[PDB]
């Protein structure tokens, strides 16, 4: 019960953030250019039995694009990524668009607008209206606070499932279970990350 | 969910970070409600700990009486602590986890209710 | 083992091709990593194309042809022209002739769809190439093979897609404006034998797959050709009547049909309005009939989401919305036409009601354009009585928290309805208030839902009607509170209620007895321990008094004393349960109320009780932190520092030039205090390195420094004396944190000290150039040399260091003379090192600092600073800005960098350049700048794109130079370089455009 | 009916 989703938008708009978070649940501060793309498989537990998506990460800089098209072959669902900071993001829309759909002519497609959390937003929400006439959904989303993070998935699963009811649910919790040649080897680690401060000490949690 | 053997001893909001010992850095694991479940058959106390909407487990781990709470350089709302065998995604891996809370107060009432289940797992 | 492809000395192996390509489309894991890095070193060599002629043809793996075509694509699009002409015979004979091999299979024809389309794209980059010039028989060959064979015919419906989308949809970023032109205009004269083979193919049938091919081919024909192709045919009888009733074809039809709607006609023949009218009357009757009727419950529909019903429902709204706003006139005049208009707005109520917030956003923008028109076009109000009614109850049970984008469209509707039927309005809201007491749809949403609706509506009814309505609404609301147990509940309730009072300011200023009772409650609910209530009762207080200051500033009727008083008073009680961040919203407030006494005694008096308490804190800790320091260790003084000064800080944002008496009372010790800081934030770095910058401890003495920076800048920003603003604060600021912020290491300087001197230099600036100097001597090198090591790293710095030098060089531009050369020099790096960034808060300063200078240098005449200007830097501006307009890595900024390079090339062709550019050996003398600029351009050219022939780059210099007084064919001319660098073999006449 | 409702905001409560 696996799905193929290729995700595209210009570089930079957060493709790799936001599947890293998915993943591991850690915010990649710095921007490492994706090279050609990244294949990941992402489950998530629903109601109806685990859902897997194998993720293709594209890249966006066309300097990097390697196959560019001949990742979307056979795709079953895509994400398109912008940035709302980034008015040349926003325009570049259409060209993503049309390039998926001449391979994937008949799939569910999620446009996102990334990087909400940012204050002095550029693509207005008012300005967005590309996705009406594709059938698109649309998600304001930011990979730095989590808004709507869950929400591309949770609809793909839906549509792919093809139950409009489909929730996630919480994944069973196993019981955990319960040397001195490792007792000076944990206690170097543990002083180390004492003195490594947590980033971002200002947020709220 | 396999939790309804258990009961609640603690709940607050946190977010859970591990270090990355290779990489100079703390990373993110999850953000959501830490939990210290006390099983009503073996009277073990552990935290469970699961993401906001998702749901997924980034924390499951007994609070071992060896475990020891440790300040950390820069905040005065959060603990840093070794763990040896945390099942949060398959096996028992070790790892030192930094969690932070959302005042100095959270935190400090935290590291009253995580010993207090250290002595509950001592007998 | 896989890496043998990547070896072009031998022969390619097909078979190992196959499977390194399925190892990284079936594979999983590191073999199919690697399988990607060596799929993608093969499709990059240069000579790979040339073994795309037999992997097409000898390959059994679909995927690896694709990829092939890929390779091909990229070579037809950016170095055909260079090929040795038989190559441009081959790949055309051979990409054509696959095609009919492909649609001759039934079998390929119909697994291999992907493919197929990739090959007709692939044959529409040809096409870009060679057509119609070199091909004028393909449009009269393609209409000849399409009868012969139905698979053909359908596949020459999708070249002929692809080719109007490449020529028409995206050629604009794609191609100059020449071959854009003559492609549109080769299509354009050729139409005509297109559209009778599309008109014949819908009239005649019957292949579905065929059917909707011609269909999906004519949405894009309808983005551009004329009128009578739609209208003096019988294309809109078929669309709207044979092709609506099959599903297979529905979608696509109904998406023409919203194309339709947007035509380009003549609004005076009535023919055409009467083709108009048709082929919304036979639409709509097959929605009726073979989808569902009008009465059909769409939310309900939707949320199921069987087959292709959400589409379609949102291609319905969208056909109904779009067609409505540009013809509904056509329907309200004749009485045979008003029961199609009624239906097809019945049809957008229902499609209002589904749970779909997008669609919602499309049918609430209709909605607007249409109560907008009611509003104020005559006697039209009335047809859409029953509409209307139905309205309200829709948007008044889906109001939103006030997406708040969202909020504000859904006011406007409902104002603009409720100024429709004011009676209507008022009657659906208290009846949906008596169902939620009556508990038949009581919930919190619920409840929430119509306190917003009620509030959003605030000013639309008359004064004494509004009265009793307000009057009523609390009335119920605080009986329904009384009926609730519990606290989460009564919390909720009385939050409403003071929401909606918020809401009102004209009732509340007309009857203070009630505004009194009203702050006394919040005041009340600040000692309120649930959650909610505290953040509740702050943001209506202060809300309430920027509405009604006036009542609170004056000494209202069978009073004694003006209510701010009485505030003041009992400030400490009010407050005492509320959290810092509480307590400053509270003191805005009363800030805002004082603001309001223009008697200058009385406004001091009042701003001197307000800040009783915290000044009474702060006179305390000063004298006890200077006697002596050790006290600044204490978390505990510090927070309490901090929290005065976000005291003041808050006090003075709505106070503005007010507060100047409130600063000058703390002003000389709270600069005592920022040095003080100070020392302990660097003896602390010295005692523990450069980590004490996170700890508790320096977070907590770098916030004191910020809020007094902070307070500084909100007062500066806001003084209408500023005369008192250079005498009295400037002199004692800049001392204070000019030189500690040279003096300290990189991690330790604070950003906002370069914030706070820009809002200095944009007041004061004219009236302190000694002040300026010395503000860009003690934060300018230091600062770059942060900043000029990447564009990662200090990035608030990097921000507000533009600002400040973008003000400097607008308010005083005489300190850069000032700057010895040396430093002048790294000025103008600094810009140009802005003109590199992808952030666009630096590179929009940067590229609007490079302009201004630009002009500042111009302003000074025929002097030595200015010739010595040109002679230095002219050139580095040029050849910079052309750099990053040509390197695709900062596309977001090409219309200022082309605004500053024309003012560049415009000033030689203007002849403001006095000296000349170059140096006396290298050109003839006598040799004018416009000579020089050309020569030097098209040698900067040809060395940094030398695959540009030498007429290319002297067709483009010249129209540029020509065009650089007219900033629209300029931008046109630069788009056109940045299509032809892309590609080999531009033709160099396509710069005689304009 | 103001003084009405007036009194009754100053009774509104949540114990
Ligand atoms: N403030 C903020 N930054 C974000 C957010 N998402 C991603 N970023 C940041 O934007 C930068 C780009 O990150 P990245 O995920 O690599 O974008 P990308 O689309 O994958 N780039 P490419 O197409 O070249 O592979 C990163 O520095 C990241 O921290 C966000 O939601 N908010
Ligand atoms: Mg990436």
């Amino acid at each position: 019960v696996q799905f193929k989703l290729v995700l595209v938008g210009d570089g930079g708009t957060g493709k790799t953030t936001f599947v890293k978070r998915h993943l591991t649940g850690e915010f990649e501060k710095k921007y490492v250019a994706t090279l050609g793309v990244e294949v990941h498989p992402l489950v998530f537990h629903t109601n109806r039995g685990p859902i897997k998506f194998n993720v293709w990460d594209t890249a966006g800089q066309e300097k990097f694009g390697g196959l560019r098209d001949g990742y979307y072959i056979q795709a079953q669902c895509a994400i398109i990524m912008f940035d709302v900071t980034s008015r040349v993001t926003y325009k570049n829309v259409p060209n993503w668009h049309r390039d998926l759909v001449r391979v994937c002519e008949n799939i569910p497609i999620v446009l996102c607008g990334n990087k909400v959390d940012i204050k002095d937003r550029k693509v207005k929400a008012k300005s967005i209206v590309f996705h009406r006439k594709k059938n698109l959904q649309y998600y304001d989303i930011s990979a730095k606070s989590n808004y709507n993070f869950e929400k591309p998935f949770l609809w793909l699963a839906r549509k792919l499932i093809g139950d409009p009811n489909l929730e996630f649910v919480a994944m069973p919790a196993l019981a955990p279970p319960e040397d001195p040649a490792l007792a000076a080897q944990y206690e170097h680690d543990l002083e180390v990350a004492q003195t490594t401060a947590l980033p971002d000490e200002d947020d709220d949690l | 969910t396999m939790e309804e053997d258990e009961e609640v001893l603690y709940k607050v909001r946190a977010k859970l970070f591990r270090f990355d010992a290779d990489a100079k850095e703390w990373k993110e694991r999850g953000t959501g409600d830490c939990k210290f479940l006390k099983n009503k058959k073996t009277n073990k106390v552990r935290i469970l700990m699961r993401r906001d909407k998702t749901l997924k487990i980034c924390a499951n781990h007994i609070i071992a009486p060896e475990y020891t709470l440790k300040p950390n350089v820069g905040s005065d709302r959060s603990w840093v602590y070794a763990c040896t065998a945390d099942i949060a995604e398959g096996e028992a891996e070790a790892f030192t986890f930094a969690i932070r809370f959302g005042s100095k107060e959270n935190a400090d009432k935290f590291k009253e209710e995580f010993e207090k289940a250290q002595e509950i797992n001592k007998k | 083992s896989m890496e043998g492809i990547l070896d072009f000395s031998n022969d390619l192996d097909i078979a190992l091709l196959d499977q390194v390509v399925s190892t990284f489309y079936q594979g999983s894991g590191v073999q199919q990593k690697q399988a990607q890095e060596i799929l993608t070193k093969f499709q990059d060599n240069p000579d790979a194309w040339q073994k795309a002629d037999q992997i097409l043809q000898f390959s059994t793996n679909p995927q690896s042809k694709f990829i092939a075509l890929s390779i091909l694509d990229k070579l037809i699009t950016r170095k055909w022209k260079l090929l040795p002409n038989d190559h441009r015979i081959g790949i055309r004979n051979f990409v054509v002739g696959m095609i009919i091999s492909m649609c001759q299979d039934d079998e390929v024809f119909k697994t291999q769809k992907n493919l197929i389309n990739k090959s007709d794209l692939t044959l529409v980059q040809i096409l870009k190439q060679e057509w119609p010039q070199n091909w004028p028989e393909f449009i009269p060959e393609l209409i000849g093979s399409s009868s012969s064979s139905v698979n053909v015919c359908e596949n020459n419906m999708i070249v002929l897609k692809l080719l109007s989308e490449e020529v028409f949809d995206f050629s604009a970023e794609q191609m100059t404006q020449a071959k854009a032109l003559h492609l549109k205009n080769s299509m354009s004269k050729e139409f005509e034998q297109i559209f009778k083979l599309c008109f014949q193919v819908l009239e005649q049938g019957s292949s579905s797959s065929l059917i909707v091919a011609t269909l999906e081919s004519l949405l894009r024909y309808l983005h551009w050709i004329p009128y009578r192709y739609i209208y003096e045919t019988n294309i809109l009888e078929l669309l709207s009547t044979k092709f609506m009733t099959s599903p297979d074809t529905r979608a696509i039809t109904l998406k023409c049909l919203t194309e339709v709607s947007n035509l380009k006609i003549p609004q005076d023949n009535d023919l055409i309005k009467r083709q108009t009218v048709l082929f919304f009357q036979n639409t709509l009757q097959q929605i009726a009939t073979s989808v569902m009727p009008v009465t059909a419950d769409l939310k309900a529909t939707y949320a199921n989401a069987n087959g292709n019903d959400q589409s379609f429902l949102q291609d319905l709204a969208m056909f109904l919305t779009t067609y409505l706003a540009r013809n509904r006139a056509l329907l309200e005049s004749d009485e045979s036409l008003r029961e199609l208009l009624l239906n097809a707005h019945q049809y957008l109520i229902q499609l209002s009601k589904i749970e779909e917030r997008e669609l919602f956003k499309t049918t609430l923008d209709y909605w607007h354009n249409l109560v907008a028109d009611l509003f104020y076009e005559p006697l039209k109000k009335h047809i859409y009585e029953e509409i209307c009614s139905q309205l309200r109850l829709v948007i008044i049970e889906n109001m939103v928290r006030p997406t708040i984008q969202l909020y504000k469209s859904e006011r406007e509707v409902l104002v603009y309805l409720t100024h429709l039927n004011v009676i209507d309005t008022e009657e659906i809201m208290i009846s949906k208030l008596a169902r939620q007491i009556d508990g038949s749809e009581w919930s919190w949403h619920n409840i929430n839902t119509l306190s917003w609706a009620i509030g959003s509506i605030s000013g639309t009814m008359s004064e004494d009607t509004e009265k009793r309505f307000v009057v009523t609404v609390i009335k119920d609301l605080l009986g329904l509170c009384e009926q609730k147990r519990g606290k989460d509940n009564k919390a909720v309730v009385a939050s409403d209620i003071m929401y909606v009072v918020g809401q009102y300011p004209r009732f509340l200023k007309a009857h203070w007895n009630f505004l009194r009772t009203v702050i006394l409650k919040l005041f009340e609910f600040m000692h309120e321990t649930h959650e909610g209530v505290q953040d509740m009762a702050c943001d209506t207080f202060i809300k309430i008094v920027q509405k009604c200051k006036y009542h609170f500033v004056i000494q209202q009727p069978r009073e004694s004393e003006p209510f701010i008083q009485t505030i003041i008073r009992d400030i400490q009680k009010t407050t005492a349960d509320l959290q810092p961040q509480q307590v400053h919203t509270f003191y805005k407030a009363c800030g805002i109320i004082i603001s309001e006494e223009r008697s200058v005694a009385e406004r001091n008096r009042l701003l001197s009780d307000l800040m009783q308490l915290p000044n009474m804190a702060w006179d305390t800790i000063v004298e006890q932190s200077t006697a002596n320091p050790t006290l600044l260790l204490d978390s505990e003084t510090v927070k309490i520092i901090a929290n005065i000064i976000k005291t003041n800080v808050a006090v003075c944002t709505s106070m503005g030039a007010d507060f100047y008496p409130q600063l000058g009372h703390i002003y000389y010790n709270m600069l005592q205090l920022y040095r003080a800081v100070s020392s302990m934030i660097s003896a602390q770095v010295a005692a523990e390195g450069l980590i004490a910058t996170k700890t508790p401890k320096v977070r907590g003495l770098r916030t004191i420094k910020k809020e007094i920076l902070k307070l500084v800048e909100t007062y500066i920003s806001k003084a209408r004396n500023l005369d008192d603003v250079v005498k009295v604060l400037v002199e004692p600021l800049l001392n204070a944190v000019l030189e500690d912020y040279m003096n300290n290491v990189p991690d330790a300087r604070d950003a906002e000290v370069l914030n706070c001197m820009t809002t200095v230099v944009e007041k004061v600036g004219h009236m302190i150039p000694q002040g300026v100097i010395l503000i860009l001597q003690s934060v300018f090198e230091c600062t770059l040399d942060m900043i000029n090591k990447d564009f990662t790293e200090y990035p608030e710095h990097r921000v507000e260091f533009y600002k400040l030098l973008k003000v400097i060089n607008e308010k005083s531009f005489a300190a850069f003379l000032e700057l010895p050369p040396a430093a002048f020099k790294l000025f103008v790096d600094a810009i140009c090192w802005a003109f590199k960034h992808n952030n666009r808060d630096v590179e929009v300063n940067g590229l609007q600092i490079a302009l201004d200078l630009v002009k500042n240098i111009e302003r000074m005449g025929n002097v030595p600073f200015a010739n010595e200007f040109h002679k230095n830097y002219f050139f580095i501006f040029v050849s910079e800005t052309f750099f990053v307009l040509t390197d695709s890595d900062h596309k977001s900024g090409f219309s200022k960098q082309a605004l500053l390079l024309m003012k560049l090339i415009s000033l030689v062709y203007d002849n403001k350049i006095s000296v000349p550019l170059y140096q006396e050996a290298e050109v003839p003398q006598g040799t004018s700048n416009q000579v020089y600029l050309s020569q030097y351009l098209a040698n900067m050219l040809s060395n940094a794109f030398p695959h540009l022939t030498s007429e290319q780059i002297a067709s483009f210099l010249s129209a540029l130079t020509k065009q650089c007084k007219d900033l629209v064919v300029f931008k046109g001319t630069l788009r056109d370089f940045l299509v032809q660098i892309k590609e080999v073999g531009g033709d160099p006449t396509d710069y005689l455009f304009a | 009916s103001v003084e009405e409702v007036e009194a009754g905001l100053k009774g509104l409560k949540v114990d």
